[PDB]
């Protein structure tokens, strides 16, 4: 990294000084908590059928979805005290901060 | 192989499966297609599967600018030293610029509306296209780099083009730092949380990591909760613009034609400022324009974002919704009678022991907005701790926070503090009517509106040399 | 690797018969960058990305 | 994992049911801080000639031993209060806990 | 081929050779290093990490070994008693030595080549490296056969299968017991090891019980403690005929010395009646292990101090002043902070000298500089660091050997009776041993005792039906 | 891989007479598990590793 700099690198890089990749783009995240996988290194719960969790079947996260996410949309309270923009600001800001790759196609 | 087609459970594809009852798809043999994030080390069976971030953690506008060299050059106008970032050169939206067009290999945005062929737009982030609303903060911050740019080659007649956009580019960033720690972390977090997770900042410390979490991606999807079903679009007297002025959602996904042909970004921003965002109630979590019809117009079915991120948190290796409490200091449920307490609701406590079995087992996301709300908040305490925690991180291991001494002189702090996103709109659109600050509170025209020529603008005249 | 369609306004400044000097060699640098080092490479990467390039053949 | 065990596997697998790698054999340290490469991922400090850590040339290794390390060895303090048996237990202790991999020839 | 090469190329990173070096006149010769392995081999997305081969706990898996294949390979699989595999060809006056190792390249065959006693096999691949070591590693796997064969005797319808699990067991719960009770308050002094380890609770799955990868470096303290000679008693605690002390330098790899010089009474008493080296800020290691490692069995002898700072560099470890801060000790800037810190302005000079800023000091360098806490062999950073650690180990330890289930009340009262002396008499030749704490007890005949006084562990408790 | 001087001890019961069936069967899915399937198999593999097989 430049002794002295004054402006951000686009990748991120450098902003760390000690650790220059910290903050930098095509990094791999952080982690608070150790991972828990099926296989205990890569498979993600779900993966195996009849594979528990901790003791309990892995539900269905389309059945998590349909009994305790869905209502009838006429029922929908606007905020009093929020507007649309609130919710927009909120993905725009993701977006500087995250995204994940998948492959494609 | 083809995750997009096949329902077969083979890398890189993990198919949600569908239960029986569905009130959508009947067939148990169908599914919702979903891709394995990439791992950081293919292949390995040493090292522990972890996922990639694409972008700078930073609050720095890589949305606007990109995270890759390549990319921040092709988003350029090289035709001259005026610093300028490049727009479209086919349409404009009243004569104000628009975003400039990607060139994709399977354009989504074309399968929106066929006889339109508008494609997707490129900006600094590719998701930019995702929602026509998304689309005009993207093009509005685009314009605001462009006038800052104008301004200050005219303040500062020898600055070349390299000069120009890193200095337009600092203030972008530093804007977006302002909105989102003065205006919008609060309303998110509420005022306790916010003084606990984000006190008065100091300076910078090199020793905070300012990497986005791996739990982040998936907390930071509480605002699924928040989005309504229709995009509303709204006439310079603040009333419904015809002939579509609420459209579903399900026909907004990548309709990049929306801003293009059926009147640009003015009726769209009017439509965030005047209308409510939805409330986050327990019986009330997400509504069915993106738990039934996610991007049904540009794939095979539509998809279910709730699902998704609770596969996501899985493919992520994420613990369950009692080990993230106890990582933020909170109690841990054990029985359904304790679920009940934390979540104030025992019918809610005993919908999700029916599906998980034991509160060890939630899903973060599910877990997560669960939880009543913090008073003035919108996250309850583990969202607030997790998404505080986060921006804590990114404020204080930031090199180029703006409040940073040697970032600006005090001089162009003081007038940064004067920016806001009401002035920003007033700036670079044809809207002369906005919500008064706080823009992210206030939503019901008129009693929340005040003619632009109020708002003071950014006075740049410490950046003359 | 992709052209994108606001570089081909990049093309017509290359050929704009008596704009400066200073700004096509801007972008013949940007387009070298690229892996394009005429302005036959440039077009002809532009046609097969998808675009028109035939409003340049005169 | 199973759900009811008696002793200890052989590569401590399994120990902690949530996560059962953590403590098994053949897996990454944890880290406490953020590494601190020449580089920023890969290289170390003192790798490539000229390049400093922090605003400084790096030590040779061998001079730092040379310079502060090395005594005049006849001169050496015997502990009072400790056996050697201490020190012998310490690398016994050592060798249950940690061993680090390093390519053959 | 970093053995012999002084190119410095992937996986090569040699210790180069500074003007006017005491020992090494070559300047165009270099001390040997290999890179340590990484967990993600050939990325450039991932952060080099580095890999433990072992398991983390205190389970005595440098007995049993931390693989499958080397722990079945370690037993006894020709009866059904239970028991780990003994040399063949010889013993120590009629009792067991370790098996013997067939390594491609054997280190110890270059020790005394008339003798050809080739290394030792154990649980760890260390085990020849100091005989001392070795005499340890004996000990533990005559202690395993004892305990088996009273098993056996006690409950004789165990098949050896259950034989060899109970026995390691107990052996585990030995080794933690002496760890925690016995070696670690001598290390830390009371101050640290009431801050870093308070009295157990009970286990929390929520405790990461990995090793750190700074504990690898940090742990190496007590390469401060090593003296120049082995020493070899009689039964009169005189010096043993013909080497009775021995230059390290003529014993790394001598497993010949077990096998062939009188086994491994000799030794253990000249541990038991032998000092540890103090480390003094003046005086922090022997010659013996800075001049001459490893000279025997290759081209150059090794510098072990310079290793482990080229070691933490090649883990890409942070300075002395990111270790303070992480756990909470002040960070000195100057030479003058420095010396404060230290207690000595003079250690602070030379290392300022060679490293121009406390942030760069490496971590044992760093560590072992410290001034000493009060009856510890630490200073506060290292006594942080390896505190922090054996805390993680024990709370994180689902088999810890007090955690309810593992142990009955009964089996517990038994084990809080053993000792390592007790150990020492029932396994050797020996019949006076050190005084509890045998780590402190040094000199013979004041600190010394008749095996007889001590109580031997009663496995009662453990009988079935 | 490499055969172990200890486990020379373990051809010696597999050819003794007088061990019992239970024995040898506990010893013979010992060496299967490292790819050794027969007395033959086990005493090669001991001859390959440098051992003396020479009383075989
Ligand atoms: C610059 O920023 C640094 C990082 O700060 C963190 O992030 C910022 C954004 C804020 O949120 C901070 O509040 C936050 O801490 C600061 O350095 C950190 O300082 C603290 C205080 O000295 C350090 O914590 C101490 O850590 C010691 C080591 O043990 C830690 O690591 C273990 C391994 O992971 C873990 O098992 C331990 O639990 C412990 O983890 C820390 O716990 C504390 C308590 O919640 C947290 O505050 C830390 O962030 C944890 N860190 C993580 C992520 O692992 C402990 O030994 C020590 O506790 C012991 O001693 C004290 C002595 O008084 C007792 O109070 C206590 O009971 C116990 O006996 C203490 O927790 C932390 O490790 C430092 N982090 C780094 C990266 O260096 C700087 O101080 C700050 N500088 C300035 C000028 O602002
Ligand atoms: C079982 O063990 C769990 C782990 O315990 C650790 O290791 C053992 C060996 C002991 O040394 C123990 O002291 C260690 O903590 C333990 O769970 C832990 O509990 C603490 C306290 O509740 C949790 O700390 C809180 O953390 C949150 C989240 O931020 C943390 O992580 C980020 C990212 O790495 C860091 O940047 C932060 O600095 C934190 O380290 C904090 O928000 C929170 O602080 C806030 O709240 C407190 C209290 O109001 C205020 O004092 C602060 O100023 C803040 O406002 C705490 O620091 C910790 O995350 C958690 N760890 C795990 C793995 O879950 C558990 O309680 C034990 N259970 C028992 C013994 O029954
Ligand atoms: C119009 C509004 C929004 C969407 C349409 C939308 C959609 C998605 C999708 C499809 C994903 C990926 C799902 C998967 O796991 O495969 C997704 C992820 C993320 N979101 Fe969503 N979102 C809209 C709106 C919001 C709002 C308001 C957010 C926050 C306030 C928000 C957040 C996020 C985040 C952080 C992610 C993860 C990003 C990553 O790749 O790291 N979104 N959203
Ligand atoms: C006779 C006593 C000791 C040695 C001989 C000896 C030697 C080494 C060597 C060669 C290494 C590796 C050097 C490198 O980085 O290439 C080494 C590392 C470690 N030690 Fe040493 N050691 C002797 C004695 C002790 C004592 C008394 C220790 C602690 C009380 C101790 C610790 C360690 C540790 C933990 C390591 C790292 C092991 C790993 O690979 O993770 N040693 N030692
Ligand atoms: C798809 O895009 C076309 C092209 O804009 C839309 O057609 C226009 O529709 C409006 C109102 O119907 C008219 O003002 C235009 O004259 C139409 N233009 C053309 C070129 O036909 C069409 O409405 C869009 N589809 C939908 C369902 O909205
Ligand atoms: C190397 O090993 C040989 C063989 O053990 C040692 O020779 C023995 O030495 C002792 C004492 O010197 C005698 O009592 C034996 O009779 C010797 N045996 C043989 C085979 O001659 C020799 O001392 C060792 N060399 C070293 C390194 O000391
Ligand atoms: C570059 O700037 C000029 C002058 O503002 C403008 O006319 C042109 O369209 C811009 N080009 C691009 C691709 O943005
Ligand atoms: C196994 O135990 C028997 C009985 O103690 C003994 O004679 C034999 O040598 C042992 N074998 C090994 C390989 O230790
Ligand atoms: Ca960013
Ligand atoms: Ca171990």
């Amino acid at each position: 990294c430049p002794e002295q700099d004054k402006y951000r690198t686009i990748t991120g890089m450098c902003n760390n000084r000690r650790s220059p990749t910290l903050g930098a783009s095509n990094r791999a995240f952080v982690r608070w908590l150790p991972a828990e996988y099926e296989d205990g290194f890569s498979l993600p719960y779900g993966w195996t059928p009849g594979v528990k969790r901790n003791g309990f079947p892995v539900a269905l996260a389309r059945a998590v979805s349909n009994e305790i996410v869905r209502f009838p949309t006429d029922q929908l309270t606007p905020d009093q005290e929020r507007s649309l923009m609130f919710m927009q600001w909120g993905q725009l800001l993701d977006h500087d901060l995250d995204f994940t790759p998948e492959p494609a196609a | 192989v083809n995750c997009e087609t096949s329902c077969v459970q083979q890398p890189p594809c993990f198919p949600l499966k569908i239960p029986p009852n569905d009130p959508r798809i009947k067939n148990q043999a169908d599914c919702i297609p979903f891709f394995r994030s990439c791992p950081a080390c293919p292949g390995s069976n040493i090292t522990i599967r972890n996922q990639i971030n694409a972008l700078t953690s930073f609050v720095d506008a890589s949305m606007v600018y990109g995270s890759e060299e390549p990319l921040a050059r092709n988003l350029r106008n090289m035709s001259n030293q005026l610093g300028l970032l490049a727009v479209n050169q086919r349409f404009q939206d009243n004569g104000r610029a628009l975003l400039p067009f990607d060139n994709l290999h399977d354009d989504p945005c074309l399968l929106t509306n066929r006889s339109a062929r508008i494609p997707c737009f490129l900006a600094g982030d590719t998701r930019s296209s995702e929602m026509p609303e998304l689309t005009s903060m993207h093009t509005l911050l685009l314009r605001e780099h462009n006038r800052l740019a104008t301004e200050l080659k005219s303040l500062n007649p020898r600055w070349d083009g390299e000069r120009l956009y890193q200095e337009a580019r600092k203030i972008v960033g530093a804007m977006v730092q302002i909105i989102t720690y003065r205006d919008y972390l609060p309303l998110v977090l509420g005022p306790t949380a916010m003084r606990k997770y984000l006190p008065t900042y100091r300076s910078y410390n090199d020793s905070v990591d300012p990497r986005i979490a791996n739990v982040f991606t998936n907390a930071f999807r509480y605002g699924h909760t928040l989005i309504q079903p229709f995009m509303f679009r709204l006439d310079n007297r603040y009333q419904p613009m015809e002939p579509n002025p609420r459209v579903p959602l399900s026909r907004v996904f990548f309709a990049s034609w929306r801003v293009v042909l059926e009147g640009g970004i003015d009726p769209i921003l009017r439509g965030l400022m005047a209308t409510p965002a939805k409330l986050n109630r327990q019986n009330q979590i997400a509504v069915d324009e993106i738990r039934e019809r996610l991007f049904e117009q540009v794939m095979r079915i539509g998809l279910d974002l709730p699902a998704l991120n609770m596969q996501r948190s899985r493919d992520h290796g994420l613990p369950g919704y009692n080990a993230w409490r106890r990582f933020c200091g909170l109690p841990q449920p054990e029985t359904v009678g304790q679920l009940g307490t934390v979540l104030r609701n025992l019918k809610l406590a005993r919908k999700l022991m029916e599906q998980y079995g034991t509160p060890n087992n939630i899903d973060i996301w599910m877990g997560g907005v669960s939880e009543p709300l913090k008073r003035k908040g919108r996250v309850g305490p583990l969202l607030a701790c997790i998404i505080g925690t986060q921006f804590r991180k990114l404020r204080d291991g930031d090199r180029f926070w703006w409040e940073n001494e040697g970032v600006f002189s005090m001089q162009q702090r003081q007038a940064l503090a004067q920016i806001s996103l009401p002035r920003i709109i007033c700036d670079n659109t044809g809207i002369t009517t906005v919500s008064k600050n706080n823009i992210f509170m206030s939503n019901s025209y008129p009693r929340d509106f005040v003619n632009c020529s109020t708002l003071p603008a950014l006075n740049l005249a410490s950046w003359r040399e | 690797a992709n052209f994108l369609e606001h570089e081909l306004s990049y093309i017509d400044v290359l050929l704009d018969k008596n704009a400066d000097q200073a700004t096509k060699d801007n972008l013949r640098s940007y387009f070298a960058d690229k892996g394009l080092h005429s302005i036959k490479d440039i077009i002809n990467k532009a046609k097969q990305d998808g675009f028109d390039v035939s409003k340049y053949e005169h």
